[PDB]
């Protein structure tokens, strides 16, 4: 009937929980089949065959419709995954239905999540033009960070409630099913390009400007024509909320950052 | 990501022009194009680079 | 260019220690990468294509290329689907009564 | 040389004076008066393509 | 024929025929809304000295921090992605100008235009002449919202397959706060007829184009089996809109469902309405509930 079987746990010290398990399965199965009916019929065999190959039968065609179905998908998990984080924030309702915040949202160009909760939860639209057309720098100086004690008490400020609505974001960014660290959704945000801007608004001559800040002169324009564009993008946002009162000094800010060394481009432009 | 999606977006009254330097596995991204869209692709391939540099 | 000079130079200039030449020949000396694929989602593709219902996001997830290497036999995939279920009617039933009722408890 | 400062003089001289002179221009094209040059991204588009246009 | 002739009957107010209490904030203009110390205004408030002032009646709907008032009549407002219905009213050397119950008037570009042929053959001045030939004075489109202009106009595009010139059907005009917002304005009921349900107010109503951009003109007789479900569609959207009830799928189909028992043409009374508009809501009533 066999020689005696080495024994998966104790012999060989395998102290799987899964191992005992299976193990016990084994023997409940066998004392179980010793005590078979169907065994002893007249045509068991070849009922038995036909069964397993109806059973091979279903596996197939079972297994051709999951290859050809749409759970197959890699990253469908991901997606819904990053629509239930998409429908706890109040953009979308139930089953693909978009609501008014979730429209302000669809016609801009970068940071859709940060922007829209900074519109609503109100830090920015209490201040000056050329302030918050400083503020609106940290998303896209793409520069290290290193801010300067000098600055405005209210600046000091300024800095915190913007990151703080980064840490109301990151809780209900990780804790949805999405890979991506609450920190490291923090760390994008940087505030290098921050004072430079301002008098850079003001408007002072760029000669002492460059001197005085510690970074080339090509990168800041480029900066600052990312900056007009979501300046320009969020006049669409305030039209269609219908606040005028942050609309107007946006609207200020955006032909107050117009200057003409930005324009001059190319030799042969006309 | 940016290439796929236009490709994926663009209709099918457009005959692109491809041009790559040189990519090993060309014969089948063709065949991927040529078949997403109901459109028909041809492959050119050359050797022998001239002016030789070491 | 197109023979606009004799020949043409390419010199490394390695200024700080020997450069490991063994990778090297991994880079001179070898095919270039396949053309993989890196098709990634953000909440801006799936904003701006909700607004708007023309597309859905399964169908350009599915007519991407990282799904390439599984989609290429699908319709051959749903035919033998249809043949072999086809073929599932022509199985008569396995007898289950008498005493071959703990048939498929056996089998199982 | 004659040939870049009638070249160069035609293309920096097209801008308000307060831009005309500046650490940056001045810097460059003192080394592109050597035949020299350098080219980043994190120099200005107009001083960008001027390099490429002696090249 | 008898050419019944009734009496009026004076109206019963306060609704107590079903009975409820509202659980909203209820305001007219010049109500004091909340004051407090930084909120910002929406539509229908404005603001006058430390105060938030209402401006139109309607119920609060706040989103937290913005305190608005939604107003029950007003007119159509453009949103971008928003599925429309509009009829030519005036054809222009390089547009036309559509009316979709807005404040003002709607322009269709000659750019965005599905020409005939639905291919790539030429765009040029020659097409300008013929422009005002096809999309004559007072046709049926149905396009989608492009852009929002700088004083409340909207720029409408037909860049697609299902948008183009209508055919033959009848047009039921409501207001433009009782359609349903969803992601599936186009419908195929299963009854011989399909709709378009238009955010701007209009419902378009046609039989299904058999099998299967205003090319095909089939300007050739309906069958009468048709028409009848016309008429039945036609009836029963006056019915359900009437009242209060939000118009969309479920519905139509409920009311057309509940329709059947009685002729078409006897449905116009008071009360045969009250039957079906009260059974349409219990029928809702004890299947969502």
């Amino acid at each position: 009937a066999g020689p005696p079987t080495l024994d998966p746990v104790n012999d060989l010290q395998l102290k799987d929980m899964s191992v005992v398990e299976g193990g016990l399965r084994a023997r409940k199965l066998e004392e179980l089949i010793q005590g078979a009916q169907c065994v002893h019929s007249p045509r068991f065999p070849a009922q038995y065959l036909k069964l397993r190959e109806r059973m091979q039968i279903q596996k197939e065609m079972e297994r051709l419709r999951f290859l050809l179905s749409d759970q197959s998908l890699l990253l469908l998990p991901e997606y819904h995954q990053r629509v239930e984080v998409l429908r706890t924030l109040g953009y979308v309702d139930e089953a693909g239905t978009v609501k008014l915040a979730g429209r302000v949202a669809c016609a801009m160009s970068s940071h859709e999540l940060l922007l829209t909760e900074l519109m609503f939860d109100n830090a920015l639209s209490t201040l000056r033009p050329e302030e918050i057309a400083a503020l609106l720098s940290g998303l896209v100086c793409q520069s290290p960070g290193d801010a300067g004690d000098q600055l405005p008490n209210t600046l000091k400020q300024g800095i915190e409630r913007v990151r703080a609505v980064a840490k109301r974001i990151g809780e209900v960014q990780v804790a949805c099913g999405l890979n991506q660290t609450v920190e490291e959704f923090v760390g994008e945000l940087n505030f290098g390009l921050v004072e430079v801007v301002y008098e850079w608004a003001r408007g002072m001559p760029f000669s002492e400007l460059a001197g005085l800040s510690g970074t080339p002169e090509g990168l800041v324009v480029r900066c600052i024509q990312r900056l007009a564009e979501m300046c320009r993008s969020l006049r669409g946002a305030a039209r269609l909320v219908g606040e005028p009162v942050l609309g107007a000094k946006m609207e200020t800010a955006a032909t107050l950052l117009r200057r003409d060394i930005v324009f001059a481009a190319s030799l042969y432009t006309q | 990501v940016v290439w796929e999606e236009v490709l994926i977006m663009l209709p099918d009254h457009v005959s692109i022009i491809l041009l790559s330097a040189t990519v090993p596995n060309a014969l089948e991204f063709a065949d991927w194009i040529g078949r997403l869209k109901r459109r028909q692709i041809y492959v050119i391939s050359t050797v022998t680079r001239p002016v030789p540099l070491e | 260019r197109r023979g606009l000079d004799p020949t043409g130079t390419v010199i490394l200039l390695c200024k700080g220690r020997v450069p490991e030449m063994a990778d090297l020949h991994r880079m001179m000396m070898g095919k270039p990468s396949q053309l993989q694929s890196q098709f990634r989602l953000t909440y801006t593709m799936i904003l701006n294509l909700l607004r708007v219902d023309a597309l859905r996001v399964e169908d350009m997830m599915k007519r991407s290329f990282s799904e390439f290497p599984s989609r290429k036999d699908s319709k051959a995939h749903e035919q033998a689907l249809a043949e072999l279920t086809k073929r599932l009617g022509a199985l008569e039933e396995p007898d289950m009564t008498g005493q071959l009722v703990d048939l498929p408890e056996y089998y199982s | 040389k004659s040939e870049i400062h009638l070249f160069l003089q035609r293309c920096l001289a097209r801008l308000r004076g307060s831009d005309r002179q500046l650490p940056q221009v001045l810097h460059m094209s003192e080394l592109l008066n050597r035949g020299l040059g350098v080219h980043h991204s994190g120099i200005l588009p107009i001083l960008k393509e001027i390099v490429e246009m002696l090249f | 024929m008898a050419m019944e002739m009734r009496l009026p009957v004076a109206r019963k107010p306060l609704s107590e025929r079903l009975g409820r209490d509202t659980k909203k904030h209820l305001v007219v203009p010049g109500d004091t809304i909340t004051t407090d110390t930084g909120f910002m205004r929406g539509h229908g408030t404005y603001m006058g000295e430390e105060k938030l002032i209402a401006s139109v009646a309607g119920s609060v709907e706040r989103v937290n921090k913005l305190i608005c008032v939604k107003a029950l009549k007003t007119r159509y407002i453009g949103e971008v992605g928003d599925i429309v219905v509009g009829r030519i009213t005036e054809v222009q050397q390089k547009r036309w100008k559509v009316e979709t119950n807005s404040r003002l008037d709607s322009v269709l570009l000659l750019s965005s235009m599905n020409l005939p042929g639905g291919e790539l053959r030429r765009r040029s001045a020659e097409d300008e002449l013929a422009m005002r030939g096809f999309l004559q004075e007072g046709d049926l489109i149905s396009a989608e919202v492009q852009a929002v202009f700088s004083d409340g106009a909207v720029s409408l595009h037909t860049r697609s397959l299902k948008y183009g010139k209508l055919g033959q059907g009848v047009l039921v005009q409501v207001s433009p706060s009782l359609v349903k917002r969803q992601k599936t304005h186009f419908h195929d009921l299963p009854c011989g007829a399909s709709v378009i349900l238009g955010n701007n107010g209009f419902i378009w109503i046609y039989p299904t184009p058999e099998h299967k951009g205003g090319f095909i003109a089939n300007l050739e007789p309906v069958s009468l089996a048709d028409r009848e479900v016309i008429s039945r569609l036609r009836n029963c959207i006056i019915s359900l809109v009437t009242q209060r009830m939000m118009l969309y799928d479920t519905s139509i189909l409920y009311c057309y469902e509940a329709s059947l028992p009685h002729q078409i043409k006897d449905i116009l009374k008071p009360e045969i309405m009250e039957e079906i508009v009260m059974e349409t809501r219990q029928r809702l009533l004890e299947q969502e509930g």
